[PDB]
């Protein structure tokens, strides 16, 4: 009976759908606070890069939750908060399971083909743009000199070491970092050609050294990475004729 | 094989202002 | 020198009643990423106590270790730029005039007929080791 409700037990009820509503809150800055390289060393680039992403989701509730005074009842938040109840209930339990780096990528790129939602689309959409920062910056460095760069990350690390003895193709083993079943996943081209061609011709620039749609904007990534491939691969054939 | 290279580089020039046309793109998104 | 500007910002708003508990908590956000970067850095620099260019070497695995958060980084590689400006500075008399400068093994050197190899390593400049030899 302490307070429920001036109007009969009433806040009993209703205040218990906005505790659990903010008791999604705390888990996401639970999250986002255990997931950091300063407070941790076991958790990928690309774990690390979907929290950069959260965490200015975070400073938008801060800065919303900041300006409800004057509040007149308890109805006129829950109803402003209204459409972002399903926001949050949404954002906090698609990685609690528990997916990692390329798979939490995986989770996150099929999260983001999700639309029929028009105000969690962008804002999964702006979590795609954050998460491939890091694993498109390790793109254009293998494709364009050949360097690996991760010390740590959820993609396997592969040495290819060459013996001096034997020529074979400069590098004498490679297998693969996803051996048979090779599943690289839910960046654009969507991973199942180009990812095998931004293998062989990150293997030949380094023989070169030493002598409205999550689709369409993925379409729109896709070609260009076709179209630099093949410029690559067009500078090979023509070191191939030349030596 | 130099004025095959600078037809090359070229095509990558064309992609760059591409890639700019594309972020232009998403910047009206 | 620059988080005493944003305090005193703060307590010029303090000139009357304007603040509760949880509106200058929103106002510290920005800087809580930054103060914690940098005490993650200053508290790796004393446990070891790295000298001079694998220093260098623990700020880049440090900047490496940080990748994401693109607004974050930018400060840190200002942190690592500003650590290797005295490094730089003593490199271009041993690469562009032959007669180093060195405080106290502020470069690595050996001092200089069949006279010695003059190999040294001691600093260790975090890239590769082609540039080192060269």
């Amino acid at each position: 009976v302490y307070i429920s409700g001036t109007s009969p037990d009433n806040v009993s009820s209703l205040l218990t759908q906005v505790a659990e509503y903010g008791t999604y809150y705390t888990r996401l800055s639970h999250f986002s606070l255990l997931t950091v390289l300063d407070s941790s060393h076991s958790n990928g680039l690309v774990f690390q890069a979907f929290t950069s992403g959260l965490r200015k989701y975070l400073q938008y509730y801060r800065a919303c939750v900041l300006s409800t005074p004057a509040s007149l009842t308890l109805l006129t938040i829950s109803f402003l908060f209204r459409k972002l109840g399903r926001q949050l209930r949404y954002l906090a339990e698609l990685c609690c399971a528990f997916p990692t780096g390329v798979k939490l990528l995986s989770y996150l790129y099929k999260e983001a083909l999700e639309n029929s939602s028009n105000e969690n689309y962008p804002v999964l959409l702006s979590l795609l743009k954050t998460s491939c920062e890091p694993y498109t910056r390790f793109i254009y460095d293998w494709v364009y000199s050949g360097v690996f760069r991760d010390v740590c990350g959820e993609f396997m690390i592969q040495v290819n070491e060459d013996y001096l003895g034997f020529r074979d193709k400069r590098y004498w083993t490679h297998g693969y970092v996803l051996i048979s079943k090779e599943v690289e996943d839910c960046v654009p081209v969507f991973l199942k050609h180009v990812a095998n061609e931004i293998y062989i011709c990150g293997k030949t620039i380094n023989l070169l050294k030493l002598c409205s749609l999550p689709v369409l904007m993925k379409y729109s990534v896709t070609a260009p990475m076709v179209s630099h491939v093949y410029l690559v691969n067009k500078a090979i054939v023509d070191y191939y004729f030349v030596e | 094989a130099a004025a095959a290279a600078a037809a090359a580089a070229a095509a990558a020039a064309a992609a760059a202002a591409a890639a700019a046309a594309a972020a232009a793109a998403a910047a009206a998104a | 020198k620059e988080y005493m500007i944003l305090i005193s910002q703060l307590e010029h708003l303090q000139r009357q009643g304007l603040l509760s508990l949880q509106k200058l908590w929103f106002y510290i956000q920005p800087t809580l990423r930054t103060m914690e970067v940098l005490a993650s850095i200053a508290t790796s620099l004393n446990k070891g106590e790295c000298f001079g260019g694998a220093t260098l070497s623990l700020l880049h695995d440090r900047t490496f270790g940080y990748t994401g958060d693109s607004q974050a980084q930018e400060l840190c590689l200002y942190l690592t730029k500003a650590a290797s400006a005295p490094y730089f500075d003593i490199l271009e008399r041993w690469i562009y005039r032959g007669i180093i400068n060195d405080p106290y093994s502020e470069f690595m050197v050996e001092e200089h007929w069949d006279q010695r190899y003059t190999i040294v390593q001691q600093q260790i400049p975090s890239f590769l080791q082609k540039v080192a030899d060269k």
